[PDB]
This record gives C-alpha cells, structure tokens and sequence, in this order.
C-alpha cells in the first residue's frame, strides 16, 4: 500500500502546496521510484512525474516532484485554475488513494 | 622539476562495443565452414589487488551471439527445398488401422516429377501443424496451418542441431575477464577477478522453462535478476545440484520420400506399430529436494511470505508448456507435474505433444517443417537452472508465488554469460618525471605505476596478432585493431618517441594537472587509478608534446642548416 | 501512437464480457500491455499485463481464475476477457503502455477509456 | 567471390609484415638492417668454423639448426633490450 | 623472372596446392557465370515424338 | 505404353539451366600471381619427373 494523505484540500489558487506520498514497500532492491500522475475527470490520467524528480516534459515547472526512499511529495508553486484535477502516485502495481483540489 | 613523461603499454583498460568471433574444435553446422580451433587451454590469468564492477543484465555478448545463432541457423536451413507446392487440400480421416485426435491420417493429390502427371499420397500428421480448410462443410478437408499465413522449408536431413560446446574469442587490443567469486548477483562489484583470451565451450541450447545441461553453481543455489522488486523483470535461478530428465517417444517411425518436383524430395510421416503419444521421467524424490531449498533461498529474500509454484499461466503453446529439442526432433512436454504444492517420492513422468511446423522465433518467415526420424528416440538430459516470474500482487495472505515463464531466448545465454564482461586497452600513459630529454598478459596490473613498469614490453607485444555472412566480421575486427595499433605507433612517432618505452621528453609537467605526492604516484598508485584526473588535460599535453618535437626539428635543422 | 478501445458494455450477472485494445505507431510486439480497472471514485487498481512477445501474461490473486487475454499480432490488437460477472465488475477499463522498455512501468500512452456494467 | 580472396591476402602479407616489424622494434633494431646487440653467442646452439658460416654457408643451410634454439633467443634479446632501457631512464631518473 | 644458381630444391607435383587450389576456382567462377541465366524448370513436360 | 511418350532425362533426376547466349568458353590463358612474401619458382630442367 502507498498512502495519499490528505485526500483533498480547501485549496485557493496561487498558492504553493505540497502533498506527501508515503510508501509501504521498504524492502529488497538502481533504487525505487516513484510517478506523480495527473487525471481530471472523464478522461485519460496523464503523466506528470517520473523517477523520483524528473518531471514529464511540457509540465509547467510549477509542478515538482522530490523524496527519497520513502517520503516523497508532489509540489506547485502556485496552483492554477486548470491545475485542480486528481493526481496519484504510483512505485509499482499499487497506487494510492489521489487527492483532488477545489473551492468552498 | 618535473617533466612530463610517457609510457608505452600501462595496462589500463575501457568497457566498450565489439565483435567476438566464434571458436570450436564431419557435418554439422557452426564448425563446418566456420569457426577456427579453439585454444587448447586457457591462458588464464589472476589480478589481484583488482577489483572492478559487472552489469550482467545490460551487456552486449548475449545480445551479439543472439543473432550470430540466428544467421547461422537461418544459412543453415538456406539451401534446402522449399515445401511451398504442398499447400493443397487435404483429404483426412482417422489415423490406425487396429479416435486418437492427437494424429491424423490424410490424402492428397499432388504433382509427380512431370507437370501434367497428378498423384493421389496420403501422410500422417499430428493434429497440430493440421488445420479446417475453412469454417464450410467437407470436415474431411483441411491444410495446413501456415499456407494462410506464409509458407516454410523442410531442413535438409543431413545437418543437425545437437548444440557444439562454442567458445568466443576476443580480437587484439581487447581482454575478456571473469568474476571468480561464485556468489556475484550478476549486477555489482567484484573482487576477484581473472582473464582469459577464449570463452569456454558454451552449448548453444535452447529451452523454455529449463535449462537443460549448461552447469551448476558449485557453491549453493544462485538467485539473479535485474530487480527482483519489479515483478515484470524476469527472475533466473541456478541449482548447484543438476536434477536428471528423460524424455522419448516410445513409436516406430519411417519417413516416405515423395517426388514432389524434379529433384524436390518431401518426406512424410509413416509408423509401424501401434501409437504412443510421447512422454517423459524424472526422479521428484530428487526434485522435492531442490524445491525445498529453493523455497528457503526465497523466504531468505522475502521474510515474510510463503512459496510456491504454479502451472505457466496461460499463453502460446511454446511458453505454456516446456519445449525443447531431442536429436532434432521437437517436444512440449506439460509441465503441470512439476510447479506444485505437492509431490510424491516416487519417479514422475509427463505426457508431451509433437508438431512438426516450427516457428523457430517469432517471426514467420523462417518457419521451418521438422522431417520425421526413422524409428522410436529418447533423449536424457538434466536440469541446472529455470526461469521464474513473480506474481505481482501482495496477498494479504502473504501467499508468494512464482511460476515458469521465459521466450526470451536473450535470457538463455545470459545464464552462463554473466561471468564474462569485455574490455579494450590504451596503452598510452603519462606522468611526471625529473627527468629531461636531453607471458602472463596483463598480470603486472596487480601493482603500482612504478614497479608494473617494468613489464609492459609484454602487454605490447602481446596486443596486435595474437589471433593466428562470417568472412566481414573477422575482416573487420583484424582491419580496425590493426588501423588502431597503427595510430598508437604513428602518435608514438610524431612525438619523436619511436622505439622506445619509458621515453623522456621536454615538456615540463604542469601544477594544473595535478599536484599529487609524486612518492604515492610512483610506488601507491595504479594505473586505472592514475589516468581518471590526467583525462582531462590530454589534448592540452598532445599540443604541447607536438609542439615540443616540432621545435627540436626544426631548430636541429636551423642549427644544421649549412 | 494512439490506443483505442470498443465501446461500452452492458450484460448480465454471472455471464463473461470481452474488451478490446487497438494499438498503432510503433512496433506493436516490444511492450508489455497493461490493463487498469476504475470503477467510479476509486483508485486506479492494477489487472495485469500481457507481453505481444508471446503471449505470456500476468495477474494478481485478486482476478487470477477470472481473466483471460489474448493477443492478435495480424491486428496488432489485445482482448481481454473477464469471467463471472458481478455488479464489481462494473467500471471503465484503460489498456496502457510504458514509454521505455527498460523501465517497463510507466505509463504515456492511454485509450480513451472504456465501461461495462451488469444489468 | 572474388574480392574476399584478394582481401584476405593483402590484410595477412601486412599482418605479417608488421609482425615482423614490431619484433624488430621490441628488439631495439628498427630502422636497421645488419643491428648488432649485447647478447654474447651461446656455443650450445652451435661451434661451426665462423669462417665457414660467414664465407662457406648458405642461409637456407644455416637456419636448420638454428631454428632449435630461437625462442631461447628471442627471450635473451628481449630481456637485454628491457635492461638496457630500463638502466638508461634510471641513471637519467633525475 | 631470375636465374638462382648454387641453389638445389626438390619439388612434389602429385601432391600440390595450386592445382586444386584453382579447381574450385574454376567450378565457382563456372557456376556464378551460369547463375543469372534462365531455368528451364517447366519444360519438364511428356515429349510426344516422333522419328525426324 | 504410349512409345511416343518421352521426358527430358534430367527431370527425374533433377532441373537444368539454359546458359546465356552471350556468354562463351573460350579458355583465356590465365596467369596466376602470389601475394607479396612469396615466391613462384620454376624448375628449369625439361626432364624433371615431377616428384624429386
Ligand atoms: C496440463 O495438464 C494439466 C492436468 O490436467 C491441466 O490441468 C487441467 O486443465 C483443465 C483445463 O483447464 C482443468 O479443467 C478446468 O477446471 C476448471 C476448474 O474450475 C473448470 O472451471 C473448467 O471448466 C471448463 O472446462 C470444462 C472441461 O473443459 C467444461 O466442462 C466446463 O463447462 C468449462 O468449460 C465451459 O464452461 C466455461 C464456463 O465459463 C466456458 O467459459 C467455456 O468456454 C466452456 O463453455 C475445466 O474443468 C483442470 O482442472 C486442470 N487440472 C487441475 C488439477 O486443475 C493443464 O490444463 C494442462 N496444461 C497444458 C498446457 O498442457
Ligand atoms: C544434454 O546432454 C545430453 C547428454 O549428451 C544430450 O543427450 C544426447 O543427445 C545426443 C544428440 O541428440 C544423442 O546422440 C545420439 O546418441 C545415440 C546413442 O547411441 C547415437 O546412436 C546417435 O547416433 C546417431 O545420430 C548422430 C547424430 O549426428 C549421428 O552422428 C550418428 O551417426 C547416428 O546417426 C543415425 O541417425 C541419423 C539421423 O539422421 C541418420 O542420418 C544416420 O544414418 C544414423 O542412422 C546420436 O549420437 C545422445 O544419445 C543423447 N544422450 C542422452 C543420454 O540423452 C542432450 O541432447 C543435451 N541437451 C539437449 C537440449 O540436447
Ligand atoms: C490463418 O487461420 C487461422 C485459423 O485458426 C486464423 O486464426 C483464427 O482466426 C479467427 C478469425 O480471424 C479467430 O476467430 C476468433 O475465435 C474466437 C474463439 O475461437 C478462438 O479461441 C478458442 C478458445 O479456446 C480457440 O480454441 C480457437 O481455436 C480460436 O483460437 C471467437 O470467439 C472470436 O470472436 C470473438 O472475438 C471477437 C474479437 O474479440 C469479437 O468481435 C467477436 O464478437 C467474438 O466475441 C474470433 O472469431 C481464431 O481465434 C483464430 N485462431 C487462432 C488459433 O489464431 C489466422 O488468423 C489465419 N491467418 C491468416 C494470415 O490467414
Ligand atoms: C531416372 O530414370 C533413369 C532411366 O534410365 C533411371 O536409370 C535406370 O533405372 C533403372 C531402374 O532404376 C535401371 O534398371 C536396370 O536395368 C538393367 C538393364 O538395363 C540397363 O543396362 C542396359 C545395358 O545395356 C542399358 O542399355 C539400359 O539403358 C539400362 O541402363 C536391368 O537388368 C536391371 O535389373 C537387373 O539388375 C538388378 C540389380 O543388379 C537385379 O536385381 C535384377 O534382378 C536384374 O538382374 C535394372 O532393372 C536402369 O539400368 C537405369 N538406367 C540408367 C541409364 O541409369 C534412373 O535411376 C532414374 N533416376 C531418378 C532419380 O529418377
Ligand atoms: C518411465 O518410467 C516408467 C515407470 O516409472 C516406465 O514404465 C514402466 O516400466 C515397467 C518396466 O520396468 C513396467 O513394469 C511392469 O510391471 C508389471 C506389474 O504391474 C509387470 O507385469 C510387467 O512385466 C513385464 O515387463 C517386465 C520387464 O522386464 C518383463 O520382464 C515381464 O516379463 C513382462 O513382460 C512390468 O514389469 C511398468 O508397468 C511401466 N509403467 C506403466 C505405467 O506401464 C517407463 O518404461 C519409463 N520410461 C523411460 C523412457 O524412462
Ligand atoms: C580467486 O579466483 C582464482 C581463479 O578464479 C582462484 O584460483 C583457483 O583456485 C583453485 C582452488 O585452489 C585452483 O584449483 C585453481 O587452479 C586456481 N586457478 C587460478 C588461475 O589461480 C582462487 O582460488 C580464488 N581465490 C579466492 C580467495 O576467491
Ligand atoms: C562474493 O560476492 C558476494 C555477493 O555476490 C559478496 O557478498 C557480500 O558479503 C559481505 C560479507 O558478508 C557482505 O557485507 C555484503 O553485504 C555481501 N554483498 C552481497 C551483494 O551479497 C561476497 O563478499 C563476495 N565474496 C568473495 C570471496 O568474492
Ligand atoms: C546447494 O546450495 C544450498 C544452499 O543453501 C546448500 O544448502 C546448505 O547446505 C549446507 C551443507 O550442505 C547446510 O549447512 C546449509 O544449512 C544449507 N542451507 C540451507 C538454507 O538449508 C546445499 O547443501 C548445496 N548442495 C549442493 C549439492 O551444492
Ligand atoms: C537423484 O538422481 C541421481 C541420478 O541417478 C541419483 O544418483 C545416485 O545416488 C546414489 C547415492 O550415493 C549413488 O549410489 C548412485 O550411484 C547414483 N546414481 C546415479 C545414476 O547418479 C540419486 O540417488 C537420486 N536421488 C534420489 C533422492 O533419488
Ligand atoms: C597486492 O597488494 C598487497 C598490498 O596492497 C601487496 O602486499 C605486499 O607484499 C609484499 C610481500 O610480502 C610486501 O613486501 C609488501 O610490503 C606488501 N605491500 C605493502 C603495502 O605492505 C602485494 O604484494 C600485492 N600483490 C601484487 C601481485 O601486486
Ligand atoms: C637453366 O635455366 C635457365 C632458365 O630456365 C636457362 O636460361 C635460359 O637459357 C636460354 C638458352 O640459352 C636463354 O634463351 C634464356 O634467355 C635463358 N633465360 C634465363 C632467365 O637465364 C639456362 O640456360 C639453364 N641452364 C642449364 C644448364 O640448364
Ligand atoms: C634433369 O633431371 C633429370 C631427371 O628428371 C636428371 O636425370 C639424372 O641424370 C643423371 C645423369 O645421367 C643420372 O645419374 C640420374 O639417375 C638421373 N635421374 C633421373 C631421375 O633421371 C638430369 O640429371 C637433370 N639434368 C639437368 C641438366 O637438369
Ligand atoms: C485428393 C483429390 O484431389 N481428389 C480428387 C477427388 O476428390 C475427385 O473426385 C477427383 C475427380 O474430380 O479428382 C481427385
Ligand atoms: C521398427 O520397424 C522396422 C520396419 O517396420 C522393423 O524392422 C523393426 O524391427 C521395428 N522395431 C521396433 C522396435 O518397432
Ligand atoms: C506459510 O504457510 C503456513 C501454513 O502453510 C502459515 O501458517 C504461514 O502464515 C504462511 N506464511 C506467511 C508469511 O503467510
Ligand atoms: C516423501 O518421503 C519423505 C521421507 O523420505 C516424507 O517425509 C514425505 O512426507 C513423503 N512425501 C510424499 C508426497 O510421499
Ligand atoms: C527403438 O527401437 C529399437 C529397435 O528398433 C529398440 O531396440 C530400442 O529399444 C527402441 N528404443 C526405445 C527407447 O525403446
Ligand atoms: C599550466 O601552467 C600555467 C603556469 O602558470 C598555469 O597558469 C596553467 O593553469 C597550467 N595549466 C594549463 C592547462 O595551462
Ligand atoms: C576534470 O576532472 C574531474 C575529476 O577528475 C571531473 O569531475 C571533470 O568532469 C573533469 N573535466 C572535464 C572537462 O572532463
Ligand atoms: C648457454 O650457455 C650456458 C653457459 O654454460 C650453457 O650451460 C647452456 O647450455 C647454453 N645454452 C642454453 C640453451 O642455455
Ligand atoms: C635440434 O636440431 C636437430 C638437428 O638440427 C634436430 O634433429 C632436433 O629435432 C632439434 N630439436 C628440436 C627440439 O627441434
């Protein structure tokens, strides 16, 4: 199991935000990874993040993904309106429980 | 001061692409019209005070025998008739005479030496390579499997596919070298290392599910992968105590020769006696053994998980099931039997099934038509290693599971090529000297700059013609070690030290570069060591050599000018 | 590079329903083909993937006995197939590929996205 | 069919050629014909009138019993070229 | 060519290189120049005939 | 029977190749040459046996 905490936000735009991704793996073994998916509602969930910080290309820099181990975050300096939509992250088969952002 | 100063022959190596040739010892195919003699014995070598790294997993000798063994097989089967007329209708009942669905009896007509002369032939087959002319009345009629999709070649019979202990020999200029420790996980450091010109006879055998001969590991039971975390990448595992097999097909078979065209010579299928499907035995008093100490290897990896293992899980008939060859002679045996929970004490045997349309690789253009062999055969063998893959999904009941898998012929090779790894040598070193201008190959690598110099005349001498569809390859490897070694002299020359090894020059050396206790460069430094920082001011230390000899010319020549 | 499916399903309880997955713009036989199941505000969950290769495959003990796939190397197109139905079952279904082969556990490429129900 | 042949004969000639010259480098004798050395004659490998050798004997003569004792050669002189350098850098080490 | 006087050899014609050497040379040139021609596979039809 | 009836006699031995037209066979006098590092030598005496 890899937690998404927490699953959601009372978000207000422009602000710098950080969710943690916490693995439950520690085991075994290069070193584990991680991936910061991106899906809004209704259609194909897209990439974000890949290998722990490397983040996909096209992605507003805004957007980071950092952690080792077994900490990891998705990162924005400043949300955007387009920017709310759910997000998950994923080592390996499992993925976590996502998180969407939104208003009053 | 100190004056920058050369060396000719500092055993120092780099990883790097190439191209291996073969090597082997009236008919068979990899040793007639190819290969050389391979070395009697090999000129093995120990480095101690050497340590060094190995990615077993990405490596290029697997990958380059991959399609040397393809191209070989493919030239191999080139020659031989194509069975291309045969895709007619097919007329079938039940095959016997005193319903049997695993074999069916047919008749066709067919074309005799002359054009316009037509015969009636009836053949055999087994219900595989058969198939319904269509979804349409006449059940009696049929084809074969592949005419809808292409056609296939009947081999040769003389030729043969009993695999030849191959060994690979390395060009001039490039060292192969061997992790001694017999417990490396194939990605990682080692410590004790050796090298050798030749690799050692490797059967080139195929298998799915099995390996079958090759070697064990004489320490303990090996596990490997490139992560065993992702359950995708495949698992290999090695057994230290090779598990005997058999195999046969207890029936009376002789082949009919069939003109099919002026010159062009089908053989089908035909029995004596009664008929057995083929099967095989094997001792699981022996196998429970193994299992069991495996199943430990893995809880070792995963302490907290049961073991177990399963059927394949469901696919193409050739990863279903185990297949393999026994004297040419195709077999898929279910292997059920095996990947169990459960065994008995008693010996075990498994019912396997024959096809004589092959499909050599994946891709259909080879597809190949196996002839009959004349009378009952059996092949024994044994087990060293199999391939396992992993389930994938943690159970909360901690139930961890594996089960056969394999197709990825890469693999095979891969499960005795991890020991070896390739390098290439530049023997060009540089050092600060106070100077101012005016066998066991490779071994002296064990110790310092200083006291290793003393041997390179043997690493030099030793580097350029040690050696003596196939004819581009060895080209090429003697024309682009030969230009290579005629850089090295002309770059020897142009700096005015032609003839000669520990030449001294007129450059001084440069702080820049480096300021290390020259004490330790001499006598506590080696070589592999040495030339990692100089790397970086070698083009600037070229120019000012170049230089150097350019102006003691030129000035010789002033000087002498009258 | 583009994946399809076919269109929605609906079907009854305890019958099996067949999905389809169409792939173009690159070698259709070097990448593992993975198969994610959502039902509605859930989390993407893992079915298992299949190799063109050769058809070997792969699945967690939570589906294992109940999936079937399959591939067709003319069309260059999946199956899968999915057993003894049940209001579960009821969700959409994306077929995904990995970008590189070596990390085999990415995914850029997604069909559009395809639901079946029971009922 | 034809080009391989060809090929392969002038790739071996120069092979052998700079076989035959690098040994002469290792020897210290490059860019020589007639080099002399610093490994006196060994009188196991032969005591013939030198006379003789050098005014009665003809090559293709001389070489059949030489050729017992070559590797043996080839091993002294290459050690003498070794020492020979290795002294010369140490007495111009500074 | 050069005339090599005071100089005695010994010569083996039975057994030689050269001439089986070119052998094969002439049976490979024979049959690469006889590739590209036409096959005449299907002539091999029943021969009604008769005295000329 | 059918004594008219005939075949080619290679058909149920095997096929055949029409040569191209074009092509002739008269022998050329080819010269042999060695690589460089060898030597050809001729025997000059007109009654050497051919072994000795
Ligand atoms: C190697 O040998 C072993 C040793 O036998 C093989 O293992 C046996 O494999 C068979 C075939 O799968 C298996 O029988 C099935 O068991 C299942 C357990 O529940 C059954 O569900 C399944 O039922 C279907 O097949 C029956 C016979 O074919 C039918 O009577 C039945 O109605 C089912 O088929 C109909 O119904 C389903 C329902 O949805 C439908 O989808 C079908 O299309 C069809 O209409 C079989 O009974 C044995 O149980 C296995 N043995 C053991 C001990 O488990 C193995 O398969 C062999 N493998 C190879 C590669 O050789
Ligand atoms: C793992 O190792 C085991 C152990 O060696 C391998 O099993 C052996 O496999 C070989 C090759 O298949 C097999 O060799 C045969 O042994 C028979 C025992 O007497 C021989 O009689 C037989 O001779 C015939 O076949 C040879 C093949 O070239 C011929 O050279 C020979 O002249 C004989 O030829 C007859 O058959 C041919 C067929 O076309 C015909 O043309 C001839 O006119 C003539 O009629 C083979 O030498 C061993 O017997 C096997 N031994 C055991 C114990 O099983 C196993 O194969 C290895 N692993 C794998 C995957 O192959
Ligand atoms: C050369 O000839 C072979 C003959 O086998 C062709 O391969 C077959 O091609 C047909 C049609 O192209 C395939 O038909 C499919 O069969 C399904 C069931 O039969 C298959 O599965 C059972 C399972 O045990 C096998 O025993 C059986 O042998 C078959 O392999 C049908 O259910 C399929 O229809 C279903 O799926 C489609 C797509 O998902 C749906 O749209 C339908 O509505 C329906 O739900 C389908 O009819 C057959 O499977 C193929 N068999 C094999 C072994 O490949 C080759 O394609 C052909 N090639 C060339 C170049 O000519
Ligand atoms: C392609 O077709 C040719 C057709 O000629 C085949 O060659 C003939 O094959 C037949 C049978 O295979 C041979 O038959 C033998 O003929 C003997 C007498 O005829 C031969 O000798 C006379 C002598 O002048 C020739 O004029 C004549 O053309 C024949 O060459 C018979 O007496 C033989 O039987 C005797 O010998 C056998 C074995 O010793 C005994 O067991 C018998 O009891 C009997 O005493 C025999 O019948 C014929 O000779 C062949 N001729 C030639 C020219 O080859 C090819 O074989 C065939 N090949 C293929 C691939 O299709
Ligand atoms: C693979 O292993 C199997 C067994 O694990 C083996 O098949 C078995 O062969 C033995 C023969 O060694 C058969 O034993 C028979 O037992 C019955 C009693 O039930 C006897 O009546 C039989 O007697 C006949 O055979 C004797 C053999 O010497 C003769 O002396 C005697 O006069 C009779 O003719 C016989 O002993 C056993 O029945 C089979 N198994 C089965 C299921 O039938 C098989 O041969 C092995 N194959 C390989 C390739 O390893
Ligand atoms: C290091 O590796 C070398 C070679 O792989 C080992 O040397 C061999 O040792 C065995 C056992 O004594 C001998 O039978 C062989 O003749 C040795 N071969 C060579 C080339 O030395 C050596 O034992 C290994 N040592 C350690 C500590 O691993
Ligand atoms: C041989 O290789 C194995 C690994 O392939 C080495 O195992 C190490 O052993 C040390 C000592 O216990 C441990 O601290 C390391 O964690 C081990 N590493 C691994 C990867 O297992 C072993 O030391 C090597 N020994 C020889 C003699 O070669
Ligand atoms: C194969 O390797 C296994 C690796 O464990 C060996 O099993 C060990 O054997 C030794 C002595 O035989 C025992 O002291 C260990 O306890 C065993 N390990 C375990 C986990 O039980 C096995 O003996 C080896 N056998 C052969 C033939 O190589
Ligand atoms: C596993 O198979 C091997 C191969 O037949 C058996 O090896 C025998 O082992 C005993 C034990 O000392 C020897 O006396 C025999 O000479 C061996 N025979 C052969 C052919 O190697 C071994 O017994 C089998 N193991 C079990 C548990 O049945
Ligand atoms: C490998 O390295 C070790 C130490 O790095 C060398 O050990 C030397 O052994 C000799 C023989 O007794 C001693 O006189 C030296 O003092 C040792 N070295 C040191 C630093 O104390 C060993 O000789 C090396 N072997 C090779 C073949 O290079
Ligand atoms: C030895 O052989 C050489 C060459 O085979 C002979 O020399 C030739 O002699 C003829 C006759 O006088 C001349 O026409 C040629 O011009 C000569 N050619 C050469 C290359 O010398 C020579 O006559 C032979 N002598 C004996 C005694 O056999
Ligand atoms: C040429 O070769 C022939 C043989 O090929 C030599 O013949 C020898 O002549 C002497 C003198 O009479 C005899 O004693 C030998 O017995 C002969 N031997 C043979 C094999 O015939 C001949 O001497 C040679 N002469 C020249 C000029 O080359
Ligand atoms: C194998 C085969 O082609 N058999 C046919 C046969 O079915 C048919 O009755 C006959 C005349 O049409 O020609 C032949
Ligand atoms: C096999 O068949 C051949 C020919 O039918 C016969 O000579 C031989 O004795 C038979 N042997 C066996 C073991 O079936
Ligand atoms: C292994 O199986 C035993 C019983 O077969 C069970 O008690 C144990 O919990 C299992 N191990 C794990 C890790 O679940
Ligand atoms: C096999 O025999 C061993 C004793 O050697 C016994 O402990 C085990 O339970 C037996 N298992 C089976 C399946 O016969
Ligand atoms: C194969 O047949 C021969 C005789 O034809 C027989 O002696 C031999 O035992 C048979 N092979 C097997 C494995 O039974
Ligand atoms: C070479 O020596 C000069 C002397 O001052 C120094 O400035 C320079 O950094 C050194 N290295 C190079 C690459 O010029
Ligand atoms: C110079 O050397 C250092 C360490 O040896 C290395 O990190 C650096 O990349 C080198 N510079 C260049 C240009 O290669
Ligand atoms: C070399 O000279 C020594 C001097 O006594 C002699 O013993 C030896 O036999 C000679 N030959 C060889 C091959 O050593
Ligand atoms: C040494 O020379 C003699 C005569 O030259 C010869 O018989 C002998 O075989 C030679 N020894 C070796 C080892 O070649």
């Amino acid at each position: 199991v890899m937690s998404q905490s927490p699953s959601s936000l009372a978000v207000s735009l422009g602000e710098r935000i950080t969710l943690s991704c916490k693995s439950s793996l520690t085991l075994i073994y290069g070193e584990n990874y991680l991936a910061w998916y991106q899906q809004k509602p209704g259609q194909s969930p897209k990439l974000l993040i890949y290998s722990t910080s490397t983040r996909e290309s096209g992605v507003p820099d805004r957007f980071t993904g950092s952690g080792s181990g077994t900490d990891f975050t998705l990162t924005i300096s400043s949300v955007k309106a387009e920017d709310l939509a759910v997000y998950y992250c994923q080592q390996y088969e499992y993925f976590g429980g996502g998180t969407k952002l939104e208003i009053k | 001061n100190l004056w920058v100063t050369v060396y000719y022959g500092v055993p120092v190596w780099k990883e790097a692409k190439t191209t291996l040739f073969c090597a082997s010892d009236v008919h068979n195919v990899w040793a007639t019209h190819a290969c050389v003699p391979t070395d009697p014995n090999p000129q093995e070598v120990v480095l101690e005070n050497v340590t060094e790294n190995f990615n077993m997993w990405k490596n290029d000798m697997v990958d380059q025998m991959q399609e040397d063994v393809i191209s070989i097989w493919d030239q191999s089967l080139k020659p031989c008739v194509k069975l291309t007329p045969l895709c007619v209708t097919l007329h079938c009942t039940n095959v016997t005479i005193s319903m049997r669905e695993e074999m069916k009896n047919c008749s066709f007509n067919t074309t005799t030496v002359i054009r316009d002369k037509i015969q009636k032939e009836y053949a055999l087959f087994y219900k595989l390579d058969i198939v319904p002319i269509e979804g349409k009345n006449t059940n009696t009629g049929y084809r074969l499997i592949n005419c809808n999709t292409s056609t296939c070649t009947q081999a040769c019979p003389k030729v043969t596919f009993d695999p030849i202990p191959i060994h690979y020999c390395a060009p001039a200029g490039y060292a192969i070298l061997k992790c001694n420790n017999k417990t490396f996980n194939g990605k990682g450091p080692c410590n004790n290392v050796s090298t050798v010109q030749c690799t050692h006879g490797i059967k080139p055998v195929v298998s799915t599910q099995l390996l079958l001969n090759g070697s064990l590991a004489e320490e303990e039971i090996v596990i490997r992968s490139k992560n065993l975390a992702d359950n995708a990448k495949i698992i290999i595992v090695q057994l230290n105590k090779s598990v005997e097999i058999v195999c046969t097909r207890p029936n009376n078979n002789t082949r009919r020769s069939i003109r099919i065209g002026p010159g062009q010579t089908f053989y089908a299928t035909d029995i004596i006696g009664d008929i057995r499907q083929a099967y095989c035995n094997i001792s699981g008093r022996n196998w429970s053994e193994a299992v069991n100490q495996v199943k430990k290897k893995l809880k070792e990896h995963f302490p907290h998980k049961n073991i177990s293992f399963q059927s394949s899980s469901g696919g193409d008939l050739e990863i279903t099931t185990h297949s393999f060859n026994c004297g040419g002679e195709f077999f898929y045996c279910n292997t059920s039997g095996l990947f169990n929970d459960t065994i008995s004490n008693a010996t075990i045997m498994l019912p396997c099934r024959i096809k004589q349309i092959i499909n050599m690789w994946q891709e259909v253009g080879k597809c190949i038509y196996a002839p009959p062999i004349k009378g009952n055969i059996t092949c024994k063998s044994d087990i060293t290693g199999l391939l396992l893959l992993r389930d994938g999904g943690n159970t909360a009941n901690n139930a961890e599971i594996f089960r056969p898998g394999g197709g990825d012929m890469r693999d095979n090779w891969r499960s005795e090529l991890y020991k070896y790894k390739v390098v290439k040598i530049e023997p060009l070193g540089v050092a600060p000297t106070r100077c101012k201008r005016r066998l066991v190959f490779l071994g002296a690598a064990g110790s310092t700059m200083g006291a290793a110099s003393m041997t390179l005349t043997v690493q030099a001498r030793n580097l350029l013609s040690g050696i003596v569809v196939w004819g581009i390859k060895q080209l090429q490897a003697r024309v682009l070690a030969v230009e290579r070694y005629l850089r090295d002299q002309q770059l020897l020359g142009i700096w005015g030290c032609s003839g000669k090894l520990i030449c001294c020059t007129n450059v001084p050396w440069n702080s820049s570069w480096s300021n290390r206790n020259l004490s330790e460069i001499w006598d506590n430094m080696t070589w592999l060591q040495w030339d990692k920082e100089i790397s970086n001011y070698t083009q600037i230390i070229y120019g000012l050599l170049e230089e150097s000899q350019n102006q003691q010319e030129k000035n010789e020549q002033d000087l002498l000018a009258l | 590079v583009q994946l399809v499916q076919s269109g929605p399903e609906v079907k009854e309880p305890g019958a099996s329903v067949r999905v389809s997955c169409k792939a173009t713009g690159y070698t259709f036989t070097d990448h593992f083909i993975h198969w994610v199941r959502q039902a509605p505000g859930q989390g993407l969950d893992w079915m298992g993937w299949i190799n063109p290769f050769r058809g070997g495959t792969n699945y967690p003990q939570k589906f294992q006995g109940r999936v079937t796939m399959t591939r067709d190397t003319s069309f260059t197109t999946a199956y899968m197939e999915l057993n003894r139905l049940r209001s579960d079952d009821t969700a959409v279904y994306f077929c995904a590929r990995g970008k590189n082969s070596d990390y085999n556990w990415d995914f850029q490429h997604w069909g559009q996205g395809t639901l079946v129900t029971v009922s």
